[PDB]
RNA sequence: GCGCAAGACGGACCAGAGCGAAAGCAUUUGCCAAGAAUGUUUUCAUUAAUCAAGAACGAAAGUCGGAGGUUCGAAGACGAUCAGAUACCGUCGUAGUUCCGACCAUAAACGAUGCCGACCGGCGAUGCGGCGGCGUUAUUCCCAUGACCCGCCGGGCAGCUUCCGGGAAACCAAAGUCUUUGGGUUCCGGGGGGAGUAUGGUUGCAAAGCUGAAACUUAAAGGAAUUGACGGAAGGGCACCACC
């Protein structure tokens, strides 16, 4: 079914954003190989970032059998 | 492919575009063919010979270096002997199968192989015969084989 | 060997492992590696000793298979034939 | 795809390839200039060698002979050639 | 008409493979065309469990098990129910089936 | 069963060999 | 249960794994000759591809002589089942199965798919050789060297996917690049039977192998796929005119 009542109520719902956003962040999380990227596209400037330590184990895969 | 195997490898050399001797080399042609005539005294076939002054002397050819080719320079100097080495080392072959083939009779591989390496023995010397490197009236022979050898 | 008045005394004759622990160590993706020896020791017995050993998967490892080339089992087989020979 | 540039490939193209199945043939072997740690004379040797080389009086071995390029000997350094 | 691509075997690449015995008919069917089960079992059931322990001289006695490796021929995988028919896509479906769960 | 057949027709020239000589 | 002997056989590890021209090849160690792939700024310089004649090898069975004969087992002798069984089931058991030396040259000898060469989509694995790269481990170190990890290159056995294109379709990355029809070359087919039979030739101790018709007879035989019907094929559901 289809309330034309029950649309605006799950508008209301809709028309929700808390004051501070979820992508306004004072510190990113940003990997070496993402900051050379940066760096490529003129945004070594930018102060929110921080590089940080990659993983040194290069196991991603999962066992075959 | 192959001649007498199904295989169909790739692997071989590739000469670089560079046909120059580069500069730090600084042996003279008359230099290199010393070392040529050396090697040539020592039982070393011209095959041999170029790995060896590859390897030592940083000799990568010696076509590029003095203007000739190994075989030619030892035969001016009449260094070269009297089957060419190719030829030498197919009837080498043929012996070392055929000795083994008396105390092992029921090998029936090795008759097969045996078979296989005297086909191209045939084909090389009739090549051979019609560019007059070998007496029109040259032929292997099975027995007599080891005298070549 | 004898019976000294109602009891009877025993000497060394063999040894081997149990059907189950043989079978539960023989697994399929791996590869076994078995040797014997024959051997006399100082005071004259003599004896031949079988030995067995199965590869082994390590930690990180991805993929199925923990299989040995030849040449290498020919070396282990080699190291377990001397060391079964210098202990006895 | 479909617009690939075959007249220009860029270096790390070229340099994954097959040597005979780049766009011009080229080796992927050079001579390297090694130092004995004893011995004072510097010698040429290829990187693929197959012969044992050894110092000419020093009497020092240079490299062992494997399935691809030759082994250096401990102690004993080189630099590539031009 | 051909119905697999494999023939109904895993051989590849060689001429001939060596014969076994079914574990049932003791009739000789190639060892890649054979269907073989490994069965790890206990040798005393559920049913014996309870009358295996109380009279066991040892305490924390583990009972042994049972490796048996079972060869059946095309035939008898499919009359004892071991192996069954399906449809014409599932035949290409080769994953274990899930008894692992 | 054509292998039968094959068979069949084998033992009928082996006994017409027999049957149909050259001192015939 | 403890020993002794005889011949045969190499389990489990063993895989859509490897090697070989194909038949084919699996306990340890040693000797003998052989081989692919990879590596190569070595050498010769067209030396090549396919092949009438002619040759080498060729599962199993089968034939001749020597040796040995565990097991299994054509033939044969029995006991069952059955309307009948000269069969399927069971008890024996000859030749054979094993080895040495000569013949035989045939298989659903199959990928039912000749060999050599070029071009045409992706993806993850695997076996070998080489190249590069964090980091674990051979216990705490020197380097190489091995076992893992992440990639790249070449040659192999394959797999998944695709509106590459083909095909009657099933299906095939070859069975594609075919009326937009030509890279090289060998063998072989022409509706179904008679018939791979007769005859001649040839090989073989034999059994047989290779080559191989005609008279006559016939309107279809055949290949893929689709709806049903049926199955002494497998799974589910319903009914007091089914059971409990
Ligand atoms: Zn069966």
């Amino acid at each position: 079914i289809s309330i034309k009542l029950q649309e605006e109520e799950r508008e209301r719902r809709d028309n929700y954003v808390p004051e501070v956003s979820a992508l306004d962040q004072e510190i990113i999380e940003v990997d070496p190989d993402t900051k050379e990227m940066l760096k490529l596209l003129d945004f070594g400037s930018l102060s929110n970032l921080q590089v940080t330590q990659p993983t040194v184990g290069m196991n991603f895969k999962t066992p075959r059998g | 492919g192959r001649m007498h195997a199904p295989g169909k490898g790739l692997s071989q050399s590739a000469l670089p575009y560079r046909r120059s001797v580069p500069t730090w080399l600084k042996l003279t042609s008359d230099d290199v063919k010393e070392q040529i005539y050396k090697l040539a005294k020592k039982g070393l076939t011209p095959s041999q010979i170029g790995v060896i002054l590859r390897d030592s002397h940083g000799v990568a050819q010696v076509r590029f270096v003095t203007g000739n080719k190994i075989l030619r320079i030892l035969k001016s100097k009449g260094l070269a002997p009297d089957l060419p080495e190719d030829l030498y080392h197919l009837i080498k072959k043929a012996v070392a199968v055929r000795k083994h083939l008396e105390r092992n009779r029921k090998d029936k591989d090795a008759k097969f192989r045996l078979i296989l390496i005297e086909s191209r023995i045939h084909r090389l010397a009739r090549y051979y015969k019609t560019k007059r490197v070998l007496p029109p009236n040259w032929k292997y022979e099975s027995s007599t084989a080891s005298a070549l050898v | 060997e004898d019976v000294q008045g109602k009891n009877c005394l025993t000497n060394f004759h063999g040894m081997d492992l149990t059907r189950d622990k043989m079978c539960s160590m023989v697994k399929k993706w791996q590869t076994m590696i078995e040797a014997h020896v024959d051997v006399k020791t100082t005071d004259g017995y003599l004896l031949r000793l079988f030995c067995v050993g199965f590869t082994k998967k390590r930690n990180n490892q991805i993929r199925k298979t923990s299989y040995a080339q030849h040449q290498q089992v020919r070396q282990i087989r080699k190291k377990m034939m001397e060391i079964m020979t210098r202990e006895v | 795809p479909l617009a690939k540039d075959l007249l220009h490939p860029s270096p790390e193209e070229e340099k994954r390839k097959h040597k005979k199945k780049r766009l011009v043939q080229s080796p992927n072997s050079y001579f390297m200039d090694v130092k004995c740690p004893g011995c004072y004379k510097i010698t040429t040797v290829f990187s693929h060698a197959q012969t044992v080389v050894l110092c000419v009086g020093c009497s020092t071995v240079l490299c062992q002979p494997t399935g691809g390029k030759a082994r250096l000997t401990e102690g004993c350094s080189f630099r590539r050639k031009q | 008409t051909k119905k697999r691509r494999n023939n109904g075997r895993a051989k590849k690449g060689r001429g001939h493979v060596q014969p076994i015995r079914c574990t049932n008919c003791a009739r000789c069917v190639p060892k890649d065309k054979a269907i073989k089960k490994f069965v790890i079992r206990n040798i005393v059931e559920a049913a014996a469990v309870r009358d295996i322990s109380e009279a066991s001289v040892f305490d924390a006695y583990v009972l042994p098990k049972l490796y048996v490796k079972l060869h059946y021929c095309v035939s008898c995988a499919i009359h004892s129910k071991v192996v069954r028919n399906r449809s014409r896509e599932a035949r290409k479906d080769r994953t274990p089936p899930p008894r692992f769960r | 069963r054509a292998k039968w057949r094959k068979k069949r027709m084998r033992r009928l020239k082996r006994k017409r060999r027999k049957m149909r000589q050259r001192s015939k």
